[PDB]
């Protein structure tokens, strides 16, 4: 399935992305390098912070307590889209989503 | 030598494993630490060993434990209790800042930017060994591969390897001239003076990137460098050159997992994840910041608990026939890089020269095993391992690119 990342400076990307497999997961490995992922993907650090395009937003499963505690800490501005996307998993159903990368991680 | 059995720690619940000296340890490293999981042991116990501490034994409460910093502190990693490296000691938030200056220096950018000089250190290696047809493993490729790794991303001169060498060697595999602290010293007199020329006259290696960088808004320390590129240096070594070693042994023994990746080398990524798996090697642990009720048992503030990264991925209800190495395993479930907010910030490095060792050895020597007459010997700690690998091979079964 498709997702598009959208960095801060205007920077498109698409990947092909396979079910099961995280966002964050998906751009630390094909070089989207305005996501860092820096814990691994568990919510634990913040560094997977997306803006999720609200086209897509009520297809997305909802933000778990963890995640929710860990948006708290990021340090780009928090926004009511704003997500830590080790947190989203490829589905059929999230074909085409397009996220925006904020303009910092750390 | 058992210490006596704090009176709050169930009797029922004491199983007294020695992670310096398990029993079984000819049966190979991961089976003796797999004794934790036999299906009598409880998933929490009490080993009276090394001063007395917590084991928890399965996956999903070693997850959890790294999870939540709040109860689990690296404030005291190690077991036993009686090292400064950055950032291992040092829970979020504070933690965060050298994360963030790590990833300048070995974060998934400069993975990928170096990959083709990772390659030709690899093959140069190789093809060095070729036409003698054997090797110590450990000491021919499994060391001089990631301290070269090292030494390019660090602007370090070659003829410098065989004192970091020594060092390094004292402080992780002693031979008894030196002490732990003795060892560190001399590392810190020679990086030192280098982070000073470097703090002057910065270039774009990564000890300039370090010595120059910021934590909390301000200029870092020359100390707090220091105690980074120790880290930086020591934490790719001893875990790498123990983990590509007990790689290769297996793949040593196993002729048809080598066919399998000599005829579809496109499998090795997922080889390299399941050979983490199997032969996961660290085990460190966290202490307990307050009293606190964890799975059914009253841990104390205090209480050491070592949480083995090496035991999730050999949990039968986390992988089944956790023993068996299946490079098409559907989900290869493991914590070997560890978990939570410490996860080994060299996982994407470690990942690409285990997969450019297999990919480039397999190439060249595609055929070889255990020298005859050798019985590999372990050794289990914090970094289990392996002594020496004696490979051998029939140089006319090889080939040079
Ligand atoms: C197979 C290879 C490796 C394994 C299995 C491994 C495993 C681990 C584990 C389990 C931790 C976390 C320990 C804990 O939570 O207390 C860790 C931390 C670390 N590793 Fe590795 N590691 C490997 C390779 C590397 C390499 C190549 C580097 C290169 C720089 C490296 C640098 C570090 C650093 C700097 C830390 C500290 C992270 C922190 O405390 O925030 N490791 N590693
Ligand atoms: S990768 Fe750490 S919270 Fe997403």
């Amino acid at each position: 399935s498709k997702v598009v990342y959208v960095s801060h400076d205007g920077t498109r990307r698409e990947l092909d992305v396979a079910d099961g497999v995280s966002l964050m997961q998906a751009a630390v490995s094909n070089g989207i390098y305005d996501i860092v992922g820096d814990c691994g993907g568990s919510a634990s650090c913040a560094t997977c912070h997306v803006y999720v395009n609200e086209a897509f937003t009520d297809k997305v499963p909802a933000a778990n307590e963890r995640e929710i505690g860990m948006l708290e800490c990021v340090t780009a501005e928090l926004k009511p889209n704003s997500r830590l996307c080790c947190q989203i998993i490829m589905t059929p159903e999230l074909d085409g989503i397009v996220v925006d990368v904020p303009d910092r991680q750390w | 030598n058992l210490a006596p059995l704090p009176p709050h720690v169930p009797e029922h619940l004491v199983f007294d494993f020695d992670m310096y000296n398990p029993s079984n340890l000819s049966a190979g490293v991961q089976e003796a630490w797999a004794v934790l999981q036999e299906s009598n042991v409880p998933d929490l116990v009490w080993t009276r060993c090394n001063g007395g501490h917590w084991i928890a034994t399965r996956g999903q409460l070693i997850r959890e434990a790294y999870e939540d910093y709040r109860h689990f502190s690296s404030e005291c990693p190690f077991i036993p209790r009686e090292y400064d490296f950055i950032p291992t000691s040092m829970d979020p938030p504070e933690q965060r800042q050298f994360r963030a200056l790590a990833n300048q220096v070995v974060g998934m950018p400069v993975v990928d930017c170096l990959e083709n000089c990772i390659q030709e250190l690899a093959c140069s290696l190789i093809e060095s060994l070729r036409p003698q047809g054997q090797c110590n493993f450990t000491e021919d490729y499994a060391e001089p591969f990631p301290i070269r790794i090292f030494m390019l991303l660090a602007g370090l001169p070659e003829e410098d390897i065989p004192h970091l060498k020594y060092l390094t060697d004292q402080m992780t595999r002693p031979d008894g001239s030196m002490t732990f602290a003795e060892a560190k010293e001399a590392l810190y007199d020679y990086l030192i003076p280098i982070i000073e020329q470097r703090r002057q006259k910065p270039g774009t290696d990564a000890i300039s990137i370090v010595a120059n960088g910021q934590v909390n808004g301000r200029p870092i320390t020359s100390d707090e460098a220091k105690r980074m590129c120790g880290l930086l240096l020591v934490g790719g070594l001893d875990t790498v050159v123990n983990f590509l070693s007990f790689s290769m042994e297996f793949l040593a023994k196993s002729p048809e997992h080598r066919q399998e990746l000599i005829e579809r080398p496109e499998r090795i990524p997922a080889a390299c994840e399941e050979l983490l798996r199997r032969f996961s090697l660290v085990a460190d642990g966290r202490i307990l910041t307050s009293d606190y009720e964890f799975h059914g048992v009253q841990l104390k503030k205090g209480d050491q608990i070592l949480l083995p990264q090496m035991l999730s991925g050999l949990d039968e209800r986390e992988n089944a026939a956790p023993m068996h190495v299946d490079f098409s395993r559907q989900k290869v479930s493991h914590t070997t890089f560890g978990h939570g907010s410490h996860l080994c910030l060299g996982q994407h490095l470690a990942r690409r020269e285990i997969i450019v060792t297999l990919k480039e050895w397999l190439t060249r020597i595609p055929d070889f095993s255990i020298a005859p007459g050798a019985q590999i010997q372990h050794k289990s700690g914090i970094v289990s391992g392996v002594q020496a690998l004696p490979l051998v091979w029939d140089p006319a079964t090889t080939k040079a690119v």
